[PDB]
């Protein structure tokens, strides 16, 4: 059951990315939309996690905007 | 019956005083904890998920190693991703190999903070600390 | 040509003398002229032909310079409609002393002020004519994303849904949209063209949708009766930056509420609509974009259609079938008012690709009409056609303003004025007749055997083309036919048909090549066949009308046709939500208890994968309210006194909900 | 309202409104606290008062609730609820209220008035949200304390800025120095508007006061001023952000060959690197400062916070980073009322910089690299909670000695505090000892620094510096005036203006007496640069001329005297008062 | 008793029609400031009005009514062209003038989606890429 968690995952990253006010470059969040769409429309599991991992790197790519070190911590 | 009356009203008012109360006070928790509750949900399902290049991606990240732009997927494209220590170089770097995100990519350039173009020869345990060293690794993909 | 050439009435003669020259009906160029409503249909069409000639810089609201004690307004005086020609006002208030509330509206609606006062825009994004850009800076505006509802989601696949190849799965998602959603929606009134409608067979399409719609009733009502369903919407462009809509509905007394009213039976009031994206659950990437119309037009177009649009919304039984519940039994009078005694009946249905922006203009100015044709007493012949001048230039051909810029929208029915599913149905009612009169008359005609019927294509013929007045006794005898073999059902384009079978297989009534026939050259678009269904049967019901499938149950001791939602469509619902305090559940109790109703008829489908959700939907209720109770007995010390949720997790509520009793 | 118990942290609704502060409390703890101190009032989302409008009975040992209101027995309901009952009083969140046995420590912080040396020592020794509890209650009290001043009227308009003014009798006047506000009031039987913010400063001769207003208007007779004072907020970050090695160094990058200088600092560098928050304590003069630089220089990458209690002293941390640190990076950030002379060189009142320097309480809330608070002893645990609530970081530096001088907690009069009581810092490092310590001066000749380790500092100083024969003693006692109950020593001042001649380099020394009122007359009568000790105590000056004014508690302290002279770069003069105190140093004669 | 419910209902009464009054003041106290906003926005744009050229063209027409098309075509100072990517600012206003609607204009701004200004030389077909696509360029009449 591990098609439908990636396409929800998609959309609680997206909302953090929005969060993270990533509104303002628009060229990032044009990409960020556009990865969100094609994983949303994805009917095949490896390129949802292909292209989740481009979304997940515009998240990993903010130095201080989160704290993946505490957040990553509670494993 | 009169006073038992009055004393049901009072009562159905206590009910609508206890449910608006409630419903205000949760609201408004919920909605002054979103920026954080979102993260840890976020990083909660990226555990569930239990996949190869996100562990990767996010293992690198907590020891600094992360990417300065959107990891690409065509091949031969280009990704600038620093590299902060000699230990987070030791894992990543085999050869001209770099394992990133569960793939191989080919290294091209190593720059320093100064940006001078640094070359493979010169990442030597002894000649590590003579570096400026937070490196971006400009790579393509393989 | 002259930039400023704007009564262009000369040429528009001069070519119809060129071209048209033994045309017998008289043609009119400023339809102001025109003698009754099927003389503007006529002159309408043919200036919509004549106006793809002239620059496209010339149409519009015609300025003129004021003075509003001793200072130099520029406001519209008329317009110069591609179709309707030029139409000036007749209530020019030149050297004015004092603004009350009524021309102060007036006023700060129209783009005039707007316009004049803005920097020249050039937009390469779209083709669509750009007039202005009010501000300094073009603003972008995106869509975020929805909010997930985890607790939901642990809970569904706890139950086991969402495996790998469920017939259940998550398709209806938030969708996003980057920064030119906006302006890459409004590029799609490209798709709309300048098409001259046929004008002997409109006048005659005419009669019959006409003949549809005559057993409601309605007229110009006073301001002290409009019901305003909804108060707390925003109000168009040069409104929404003050208050919303109760705002202009509280500060204007009913005397000069009334007085706007007479004021636009003889004036023009050129109108700005903002167009906004849509925040809601969908099941594809393309932007959705909603037409907001400013009060200016809806305070109006409310109290002149009021009457109309709530005896249509009920009456029950008829086929515009709008204000029909779906629940109470009511699905099931729907499908049975549908089969009203055809012969041999086959299901079809039919869906217009982009019906809401390539509807041509003709076919909107028809709509406006056939809606206000009930006006024969109340109102006079010039303040009937100012009432539909008016709807053009607040409906038709607008000053869209999409993203800080005012556009010139090139026709097409906008989203969001008042009178929109009803003209949509007229409109579809339309498109419906067309192509049964175009199956009627394109048969080979000797191979007709069924000797009414050729006769009666005998007679359609002369009262198409060689007849110039109306024939009731023939328009009668035809529409009869129509509900005796091509009943019909409209939700403002949802429809279905009950076809007679053999009919439409001797060619005698419309089948669906017919509609892909009469939608390329009438609506400029091609429905393709993957998009219109066809049932052969009839135990089984329509489809898909209205967007959700129907199936035949056996509820009590008969069968009644139930409808369902698409099953994934209420897993949608329940995993995202638009705002982020409903994904705290134990608040929403009265959210599922809605999508429990809207979901309850998949519990008797054959699937099981289909009939589970209503189950999870109860035990997630369930277990909600044992939560909330839970968290009302730490929080508090004591359990609610009176708590009623004790039938929300009962099915037999939901049942009741859709039985025939209420 | 709800929130955490300041006790247990279990979630509640109740707060013990005869608190100052007002804090949360658990229903366990509350019933616990009202039934031990004369704490007699609760405050609910809707306080605990008898609702019936003919009574005053506020204590919730006796309320009854009833219908939806509360009431005492006299107006008790036919059905009622007692709140003080069975171990608990009545509240949100009943069933999950965890108790806590820590309830005396929180009774003897809440109930002492902040007088004695226990209150202070239990305020430090307990827990962290008890440690934040007692801080913000402490502020409080000095805040209560300072409303309770006099009002100055004036009698009559000596001049353009001169104005003589008489205080109400009954209440203890202010001392005049520039910390101080008040707010002027015009009485006209109508229009009590407030007329200006006005500082005020003991004139140069006679009973008179000069004021410096922010508004112009013309002082009258029936014109009053009334001291202002701030609503202290409550705070939420913790004193000391839990402690967490690491194994590499994390968020900075170092340089290779910054400096020769710098050479022996290198290995506390990588220290100050490695872990999440390190102290350095060292003897005065002794490169903690100036280790800040030099880790400033050795981490180039690192957007760093110089933060100071004092003003002076971090004006002269802003020196220091001039000397050596590039400019184009360094800002000083004043606050918006500023009424104290700053230091004016850098880019003033620029956040976004990378080298920001501040004072603590002008501090903006920003994310921040590796934050260094410089004298740590001046700073109590509000300070610590306001540095780590405003700025969020990823390395902390705590760099002061525990040796010198205090903040100076005017509420505090009986017994003496111990130094590892200052605040939690000082705390740490007398009780582990400090993460860095370096200890021989680089800023005092060899007879100073020799006298200061025969002095409070048990003899452990090896200062690398020899003999100038620039250090001066005298004996004499001069004439005391107790202005404010801030002495002003005339004679004194006279003999140091007769000096300044006959050695003609002292003619750039600085004046060094706590003593506000005499530091200011100090500027009219020979004119040198002055400072006092506690806005001392980071800053050095080549010459020193130290005045001992009177032998009492506070200018004979052996911290305050050690701080003083040890400012001298190469040479001091110190008239001395006490007998004792001028004979345990060894200078010249005279 | 029938004099208490005569003064209950009184009350109710009195305290209904005081509660209409509160909600006709705040209705008719409403009305004025929206008046007073619309009168503003109406005289702020007069403000802006162009009265050499508009006036010249509106005493240069027929019956005075020129089409609110042409308005701004002929009047209006400022030019905002929005360009989607490199190939159309090739075509539609390449160099620091460009002629439009028959009038010549000269580039005074250019800036990206975000608003961060451009300068004309980054404009490359090279240098496309990098820039943040539509440029709402900001033109001046000359
Ligand atoms: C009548 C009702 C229960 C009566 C009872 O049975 N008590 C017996 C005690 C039960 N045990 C378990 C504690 C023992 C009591 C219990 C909790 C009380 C509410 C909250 O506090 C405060 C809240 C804000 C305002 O203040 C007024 C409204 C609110 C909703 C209150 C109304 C009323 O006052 C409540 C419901
Ligand atoms: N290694 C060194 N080389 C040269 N001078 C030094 C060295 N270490 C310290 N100093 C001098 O000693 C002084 C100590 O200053 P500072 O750190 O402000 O003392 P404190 O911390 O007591 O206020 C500095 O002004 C510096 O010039
Ligand atoms: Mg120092
Ligand atoms: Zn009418
Ligand atoms: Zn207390
Ligand atoms: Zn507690
Ligand atoms: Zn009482």
């Amino acid at each position: 059951s591990k098609m439908s968690d990636v396409k929800c995952t998609s959309v609680v990253l997206l909302s953090v990315l929005q969060q993270l006010r990533v509104e303002s470059s628009s060229k990032l969040w044009a990409q960020c939309v556009q990865l969100h769409n094609d994983i949303l429309l994805a009917k095949d599991t490896t390129e949802a996690f292909e292209k989740m991992v481009s979304l997940l790197s515009v998240l990993l790519s903010m130095q201080g905007a989160v704290d993946i070190n505490k957040l990553c911590e509670e494993m | 019956d009169r006073d038992a009356a009055m004393q049901r009203k009072l009562e159905k008012m206590a009910d609508q005083a206890m449910t608006q109360m409630y419903k205000q006070a949760r609201s408004e928790d919920k909605r002054a904890k979103v920026t954080s509750a979102m993260q840890t949900m976020l990083f909660t399902m990226l555990r569930k998920l239990d996949n190869d290049a996100l562990n990767n991606i996010i293992n690198n990240a907590r020891d600094g190693c992360v990417p300065l732009n959107i990891i690409p997927l065509t091949t031969a494209a280009k990704l600038m991703v620093v590299i902060p220590d000699y230990n987070t170089y030791k894992n990543t770097c085999d050869g001209t190999t770099f394992t990133y995100a569960s793939a191989l990519w080919e290294i091209q350039q190593v720059v320093d903070a100064d940006s001078k173009i640094v070359q493979l020869s010169e990442i030597s345990m002894d000649n590590s600390p003579n570096l400026a060293w937070p490196l971006i690794v400009t790579a393509l993909r393989a | 040509w002259d930039l400023l050439k704007y009564d262009f009435t000369e040429e528009r003669l001069k070519l119809f003398d060129r071209y048209f020259k033994y045309w017998d009906q008289t043609y009119h160029p400023n339809c102001v002229n025109c003698l009754d409503d099927r003389c503007i249909l006529h002159c309408a069409n043919f200036n919509v032909l004549f106006s793809t000639v002239f620059p496209p810089t010339s149409f519009g609201p015609l300025v003129r310079k004021i003075f509003v004690d001793g200072v130099p307004f520029v406001v519209s005086t008329g317009y110069h409609f591609r179709e309707l020609g030029v139409v000036h006002n007749q209530d020019v208030n030149l050297h004015s002393s004092r603004l009350s509330f009524k021309e102060l509206l007036v006023y700060a609606a129209d783009p005039a002020m707007h316009a004049a006062s803005g920097n020249l825009l050039l937009d390469k994004r779209t083709t669509c004519f750009s007039v202005a850009a009010l501000t300094n800076n073009v603003a972008f505006q995106t869509v975020k994303p929805g909010n997930f509802n985890k607790d939901f989601y642990d809970f569904a696949v706890s139950k086991g849904f969402f495996k790998e190849g469920s017939s259940v799965e998550l398709k209806h998602f938030f969708f996003a949209q980057d920064g030119n959603a906006a302006i890459s929606d409004y590029d799609y009134y490209r798709y709309n063209l300048p098409t001259m409608c046929d004008i002997r067979q409109l006048l005659f399409v005419v009669e019959v949708v006409d003949k549809y719609f005559d057993c409601y009733d309605g007229g110009c009502i006073n301001a002290n009766q409009v019901i305003v369903n909804n108060l707390d919407k925003s109000a168009g462009f040069p409104f929404n930056k003050w208050g919303k809509a109760r705002l202009y509905y509280d500060s204007m007394s009913y005397e000069d509420q009334d007085a706007l009213f007479a004021y636009t039976k003889r004036n023009v009031i050129p109108t700005i609509t903002q167009m906004n994206l849509k925040y809601a659950i969908s099941a594809k990437n393309r932007a959705r974009t909603v037409a907001g119309v400013s009060i200016c037009s809806t305070m109006t177009n409310r109290q002149f259609h009021q009457k109309l649009l709530k005896s249509i919304a009920a009456t029950r039984g008829a086929t515009v079938v709008i204000g029909t519940s779906k629940f109470y039994g009511g699905w099931h009078n729907m499908l049975k008012t549908v089969y009203s005694d055809v012969e041999n009946p086959h299901l079809m249905g039919w869906d217009y690709p982009k019906c809401d922006r390539a509807m041509p203009n003709m076919l909107r100015i028809m709509a406006s009409l056939v809606l206000a044709r009930k006006h024969t007493t109340c109102c006079s012949l010039s303040h009937r056609f100012y009432r539909l001048a008016n709807e053009c230039a607040q409906v038709l051909s607008e000053m869209v303003m999409c993203g800080g810029s005012l556009y010139v929208k090139p026709g097409g029915t906008s989203s969001g004025d008042a009178t929109t599913a009803y003209a949509n149905s007229v409109f579809n009612i339309c498109q419906a007749v067309t192509a049964n009169v175009n199956a009627l008359l394109s048969t080979d005609g000797n191979k007709i055997a069924d000797k009414y019927v050729r006769n009666l294509q005998h007679r359609l013929y002369e009262c198409l083309y060689r007849n110039r007045d109306v024939d009731t006794d023939f328009v009668n005898e035809f529409y009869a036919y129509l509900r005796k073999h091509f009943s019909m059902m409209i939700l403002s384009d949802d429809a279905v048909v009950c076809f007679n079978s053999t009919y439409a297989s001797q060619g005698l009534v419309a089948s669906i090549k017919n509609f892909k026939s009469v939608l390329y050259y009438q609506n400029n678009v091609f429905m393709s066949e993957a998009k219109c269904w066809t049932e052969t049967d009839l135990t089984k019901g329509p489809h898909e009308f209205c967007s959700q499938h129907t199936m035949l149950v056996k509820q009590g001791d008969d069968y009644v046709y139930l409808p369902y939602p698409d099953p994934s469509r209420i897993l949608g619902a329940g995993c995202f939500v638009d705002d982020i305090v409903k994904t705290d559940g134990t608040l929403m109790i009265e959210r599922f208890v809605s999508l429990a109703i809207d979901a309850y008829p998949l519990t008797k489908h054959p699937n099981q994968e289909y009939a589970d959700v209503f189950h999870l939907y109860l035990q997630y209720i369930r277990k909600l309210h044992d939560e909330l109770t839970g968290h009302m007995l730490d929080m508090y010390s004591v359990m609610l006194t009176n708590d009623n949720t004790s039938r929300y997790w009962e099915p037999e509520f939901y049942e009741a909900m859709y039985t025939p009793h209420t | 309202a709800v929130g955490a118990c300041v006790l247990c942290n279990s979630q509640t609704s109740l707060r013990c409104g005869a608190c100052i502060r007002r804090p949360f409390l658990c229903c366990k703890c509350c019933y616990d606290h009202v039934i031990s101190t004369s704490h007699k009032l609760v405050l609910s989302v809707n306080p605990y008062v008898c609702n019936a409008p003919g009574c005053d009975v506020t204590d919730v040992t006796q309320l009854y609730l009833g219908g939806m209101s509360y009431y005492c027995k006299s107006h008790k309901p036919p059905i009622s609820f007692p709140l003080c009952a069975n171990g608990q009083v009545f509240g949100l969140y009943k069933n999950t209220c965890v108790g806590s046995d820590n309830v005396t420590d929180f009774n003897a912080i809440a109930t002492c008035d902040w007088t004695n040396a226990g209150d202070y020592i239990l305020a430090n020794t307990c827990t962290e949200r008890l440690k934040l509890f007692a801080a913000e209650t402490l502020k409080a009290t000095e805040e209560t304390f300072k409303l309770s001043y006099g009002i100055a009227t004036v009698r009559e308009v000596l001049s353009d800025r001169e104005l003589h003014l008489s205080w109400e009798v009954g209440k203890p006047r202010p001392p005049l120095n520039r910390n101080y506000v008040f707010t002027g009031y015009r009485v006209t039987k109508n229009s009590k508007v407030q007329i200006g913010e006005y500082t005020f400063e003991k004139g140069d001769y006679g009973d008179a006061v000069v004021y410096r207003g922010t508004t112009t208007y013309k002082l009258n007779v029936g014109d009053y001023f009334v001291l202002t004072s701030h609503t202290v907020m409550p705070l939420s970050a913790p004193t000391l952000v839990p402690q967490e090695h690491y194994v590499r160094i994390t968020g900075l990058y170092p340089t290779l060959n910054i400096s020769d200088e710098f050479s022996s600092n290198v290995a506390n560098y990588q220290k100050v690197g490695m872990q999440k928050y390190s102290t350095l304590q060292g003897p005065p003069g002794t490169g903690k400062s100036h280790f800040a630089i030099g880790l400033a220089l050795y981490y180039p990458s690192a957007r760093i916070v110089y933060t100071a209690c004092s003003h002076a002293a971090v004006d002269a941390l802003c020196e220091k980073a001039l000397k050596y640190l590039p400019i184009d990076k360094c800002s000083r950030i004043i606050p918006a009322r500023a009424r104290v002379e700053c230091f004016d060189k850098f880019k003033v009142n620029s956040t976004l910089e990378q080298y920001v320097f501040c004072t603590v309480n002008a501090l903006p809330e920003t994310t921040a690299d590796i934050v260094v608070f410089d004298e740590i002893s001046m700073a109590t645990n509000y300070d610590l909670s306001v540095v780590n609530a405003r700025l969020r970081a990823k390395h902390y530096v705590y760099i002061g000695d525990p040796a010198q001088l205090p903040a100076p907690r005017t509420l505090l009069t009986k017994g003496t505090l111990e130094p590892e009581y200052f605040n939690s810092v000082c705390r740490l490092m007398k009780t582990i000892g400090p993460d860095m310590f370096l200890g021989t001066c680089r800023r005092c000749p060899a007879e100073i620094v020799d006298t200061v380790s025969a002095l409070v500092y048990d003899n452990k100083l090896k200062a690398h510096k020899d003999k100038s024969a620039q250090c001066f003693k005298m004996f004499y006692k001069g004439v005391i005036t107790h202005d404010v109950s801030s002495a002003i020593n005339r004679p004194q001042i006279g003999v140091v203006r007769e000096f300044l001649t006959r050695n003609p380099a002292w003619r750039k020394a600085v004046f060094i007496s706590p003593y506000n009122s005499q530091n200011a007359v100090a500027s009219k009568i020979l004119g040198l640069p002055t400072q006092t000790v506690d806005s001392s105590q980071g800053s050095e000056y080549d010459y020193v001329i130290f005045t001992q004014t009177t032998e009492t508690a506070h200018s004979c302290n052996v911290n305050r005297f050690n701080v003083a002279i040890t400012r001298a770069k190469v040479g001091i003069l110190c008239i001395m008062s006490d007998r004792d105190l001028y004979d345990k140093l060894q200078f010249t004669s005279l």
